[PDB]
């Protein structure tokens, strides 16, 4: 029972540590399109003033 | 996109100046009318000058 417990405990670090990984990748993601969304609304009204 | 548009405006404001009121060059026309009373003021003009 004892090396039970102690294959648990690792699998439990392990799956935090994946886990942590896939919410930065997740927020990195969000950020990089965050950053794109503002610039196609800048292009588009800087291409509306300029028309006009 | 603000610097762009004012590049567009004095582009066209020279050119503007450049294509018309530049036609001024007519002058010559004017000029044209001259005889030989004014052509001696020219060469005393020119003689003072070298």
């Amino acid at each position: 029972d004892l090396e039970l417990a102690h294959e648990k405990a690792g699998q439990q670090l392990r799956e935090a540590k994946a886990q942590a990984a896939e919410i930065v990748e997740q927020a990195k993601k969000r950020a990089n399109q965050i950053v794109d969304e503002a610039r196609d609304q800048a292009r588009t009204e800087g291409e509306r003033l300029k028309a006009q | 996109a603000q610097a762009e548009i004012e590049q567009e405006l004095n582009s066209v404001k020279d050119a503007l100046r450049a294509q018309v009121g530049a036609l001024a060059v007519t002058g010559a026309e004017k000029i044209l009318g001259a005889s030989i009373d004014a052509n001696a003021h020219e060469q005393l003009v020119s003689k003072l000058a070298a």
